[PDB]
């Protein structure tokens, strides 16, 4: 069995989205969908049920009133509508199976999720900023160097070093949301003997924009 | 709604040991409850249903019991993969509701973080910039406290933290803060400080760095 989801998921405030949910692998008809909210805030929110079969839908009455749920059975699709979109909207949206067990149901299925983000922003790509250790000797052994990853929009970036000849020691941090931009860093650490006689280039990817950056660490 | 309370919201423990994680009801739930596994790549999948009965495909070493209102989910040897957020949920009555989940992390030996600093850019500068950065390498336990200071004086205003996911390997944590400031207000101050306050030591780890100090 497989629950294949997508729909739109960058929207500005005040909009709608419809999402989709596709089953596959079993008789459609023969179990609900249920539709579930995570914010980024750990939790997980129940939203409602639709019964394709008989065509009940129940819903959370937090839920009821901004949210439509429906479904096309010729095409096997579940669908979720959100409207009045606002900031508090933007979570992970999940559509699971109910499977009836002696007395109650199982979400037994789970889609991958939906990542809705409601944003202001646009399409921005990101200023890349080598980091070269400053002043006074920075470490002894091993040298750890740097590169910032500043203002894009939206997710993801992909970094990588060396063409990812680099893989040891490098650590990226999650990307964080400033002004409704993200940064990002990513450090490496590289015995004394490599930098700056062997050279040390940190290549950052933006699919949504199409742009590739690379910025060879050099001394300050 | 019932609602549902999951006992220890963060848990440390050490592969091969036995855990035990607690799920409340609000009311009688007549066993029905299951389980889902939340991996750290955000999917998810049921791992018991009906209080005790476990969903194919899934490890042996889960099990789960209770009734009532008190639940619980042992894992009876900690495995690597285990490394997950569990969620309870109720299906006694709608609307449907879930614990708050909870987040299970791998034990091991305290370790000082290797702290560095970096000075802005020369690029960034043009652009009329100023992003100070500190990284906090290789940690454990994963809370640690980091305050910056310019000439004496104390951050607050203008820092983005963040955080990895305990690495698989080693089992720390890195953590990376950014100190941004306009090129106008960079150049007026003399230095930089990055200082953590860890629980491997009773003195802060203080990395500084001074903008006239060009070697």
């Amino acid at each position: 069995v497989q629950l294949q989801q997508s729909g739109v998921e960058l929207v500005r405030a005040g909009s709608s989205v419809k999402m989709s949910c596709k089953a596959s692998g079993y008789t459609f008809t023969s179990n609900g969908i249920n539709w579930v909210k995570q914010r980024p805030g750990q939790g997980l929110e129940w939203i409602g049920y639709n019964n394709p079969g008989n065509g009940y839908i129940t819903y959370n009455e937090k839920f009821k009133g901004k949210t439509t749920l429906t479904v096309d059975k010729s095409s096997n699709t579940a669908y979720m509508q959100l409207r009045s979109l606002t900031s508090e909207d933007s979570a992970v949206y999940f559509c699971a199976r109910s499977e009836y067990y002696g007395g109650s149901y199982k979400f037994d299925y789970w889609g991958q999720g939906t990542t809705l983000t409601v944003s202001s922003a646009g399409t921005t790509p990101p200023s890349v900023y080598p980091l070269a250790p400053g002043s006074a000797a920075q470490t002894n052994s091993m040298v750890t160097l740097g590169c910032l990853v500043k203002g894009y929009f939206p997710e993801p970036v992909t970094v990588t070093w060396n063409s990812g000849s680099l893989s040891s020691g490098v650590h990226t941090f999650p990307a964080v949301l400033q002004s409704d931009l993200y940064t990002l860093s990513s450090s490496v650490t590289v015995p004394s003997s490599p930098r700056p006689s062997e050279t040390v280039t940190c290549n950052v990817a933006h699919p949504a924009s199409s742009t590739k950056v690379d910025k060879k660490i050099v001394p300050r | 709604d019932i609602q549902m309370t999951q006992i220890p919201s963060s848990l440390s423990a050490s592969l091969g040991d036995r855990v035990s994680i607690s799920c409340r009801a609000s009311q009688d739930i007549n066993n029905f409850l299951n389980w889902y596994q939340q991996k750290p790549d955000g999917t998810i999948k049921l791992l018991i249903y009906f209080t005790s009965r476990s969903q194919s495909g899934v490890p042996s070493r889960f099990s789960g019991s209770g009734s009532g209102t008190d639940y619980s989910l042992t894992i009876s040897n900690l495995e690597q993969e285990d490394i997950a957020t569990y969620f309870c949920q109720q299906g006694n009555a709608l609307p449907r509701t879930f614990g708050g989940g909870t987040k299970l992390e791998i034990k091991r030996a305290d370790a000082a973080p290797t702290v560095s600093i970096f000075p802005p850019s020369s690029e960034q500068l043009t652009s009329g910039g100023a992003s100070v950065v500190c990284f906090l390498n290789n940690f454990y336990p994963k809370d640690i406290n980091v305050k910056w200071k310019i000439d004496g004086s104390e951050r607050q205003n203008g820092v983005l933290n963040s955080w990895t996911d305990q690495d698989s390997k080693d089992s720390t944590y890195s953590m990376s803060s950014t100190l941004t400031l306009t090129k106008d207000e960079y150049e007026r101050h003399n230095s930089y400080t990055c200082e953590a306050t860890h629980k491997t030591s009773t003195s802060p780890i203080v990395k500084s760095f001074n903008r006239n100090e060009c070697a």
